């Protein structure tokens, strides 16, 4: 609970069954929890009924087992060297799930990230990884200044532009800079719209927004994020948080996506 | 700038803050408007807890954002 | 030797170092003053990311030079 290695387990009535989800007390394990909550919700990993507390070690061990059990799609005895490599490098980044997982978003599409071992953890498990940090087409300057650049590339580009003699580059630097300031919470309306259309009905996925990872789903054409903060541990009726705006003004719902209340 | 703080009862608290304000400051402002002691307050934005010692700016909390107020673990 | 580290927010960090110091050392100093983990730090100077195993001297970083600190996107 208070200890970093420990986490409070919340039991919820999910599709006819008492099902566990893991709550978060401190910043750092969001990625681990986002993945494990999917596995728990899918009933792929199962916990003793009325288990209350769970450790990083445990979560890691369950996750390790799941990853190493994945089979290649080609299912061919020959080759498959590329698959084993993926598995190895995913197992190497695994500890980072508990302490803070790095991602490098592309502002072009909801699924666009620089492909890294971090991303491969999600791929192997067949879990989509999404963001909504998309440059709006309506703004031509941002689309050209940002272009196909990743977050990592864009910040260096800004530094260069800041130092450049070429007044066109200076100008581009300032537009890119402006884009990062106004979209600092890492979700744009365009991105939210694009994500709502792209996500699949009933599918569980991981959503990276504002230096956080959430378990996301789509139900009746509407995006929802699993409520994990331990502040809501005792609130059985607060399971899913609606995702229909960028300013955080959400509606809470129960396990079955019905609006809840505490009054 | 203005932010909003929604409780679970449905009540909305309006606050005047600056990006440079710490989470502590914000909790103090909530203690000026409501009866609630800072140490009983736990603030969340976009599903993540806001830790004391960080600023609104640290969490990229811009004007007219909605935060969620719940009760503290410790 | 004294150097400066500018963030994108505009804030500047002063550091006390030696040409022989590794980039890893400098990142450790940045952790001591800001609490940013070394592995989340990317230091930029004269258009290139600074690699951990090289020294300030290797990059020709002399006194009162300004480095730029950018953070990796880490979701906690
Ligand atoms: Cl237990
Ligand atoms: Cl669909
Ligand atoms: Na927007
Ligand atoms: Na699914
Ligand atoms: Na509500
Ligand atoms: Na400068």
């Amino acid at each position: 609970e208070m200890e970093p290695d420990f986490y409070c387990v919340k039991w919820i009535p999910w599709k006819g069954e008492q099902t566990p989800i893991i709550t978060q007390s401190t910043n750092g394990p969001a990625a681990l929890l986002a993945i494990m909550n999917i596995l728990f919700l899918q009933w792929k990993v199962k916990l003793p009924p009325q288990k209350e507390v769970i450790t990083s070690d445990e979560l890691m061990a369950h996750l390790g087992n799941c990853l190493l059990s994945i089979k290649p799609q080609e299912k061919s005895e020959g080759l498959q060297l590329n698959f084993q490599q993926n598995v190895d490098d995913a197992m190497t980044v695994l500890p980072k799930l508990a302490t803070g997982l790095d991602v490098n978003v592309r502002f072009t599409g909801v699924s666009d990230f620089e492909y890294t071992p971090e991303c491969s953890v999600f791929d192997l498990l067949g879990i989509p990884l999404y963001h909504g940090w998309l440059v709006d087409p309506q703004s031509p300057e941002a689309v050209r200044a940002v272009g196909k650049l990743s977050y990592n590339q864009l910040v260096e580009r800004i530094i260069t532009c800041k130092h450049s003699s070429d007044t066109n580059l200076v100008t581009e630097g300032l537009i890119a800079e402006q884009f990062l300031e106004t979209t600092a919470a890492q979700l744009t309306y365009h991105g939210l719209c694009e994500l709502t259309a792209a996500a699949k009905e009933g599918e569980l996925s991981v959503f990276f927004r504002n230096n956080h990872f959430s378990t996301m789903t789509k139900h009746k054409s509407h995006l929802y994020l699993l409520v994990t903060d331990q502040g809501f541990l005792q609130e059985e009726q607060v399971v899913w948080e609606s995702l229909h705006n960028v300013d955080g003004d959400s509606c809470f719902c129960d396990s079955d996506f019905h609006l809840s209340h505490s009054l | 700038m203005q932010i909003f703080v929604k409780t679970l009862t449905g009540k909305t608290i309006t606050l005047e803050v600056e990006p440079s304000d710490t989470i502590e400051n914000v909790k103090a402002k909530i203690q000026d408007k409501e009866g609630i002691p800072p140490d009983q307050q736990r603030l969340i934005f976009a599903g993540k807890q806001l830790e004391d010692g960080r600023t609104l700016s640290d969490y990229n909390i811009q004007k007219e954002s909605t935060l969620h107020l719940v009760l503290r673990l410790r």
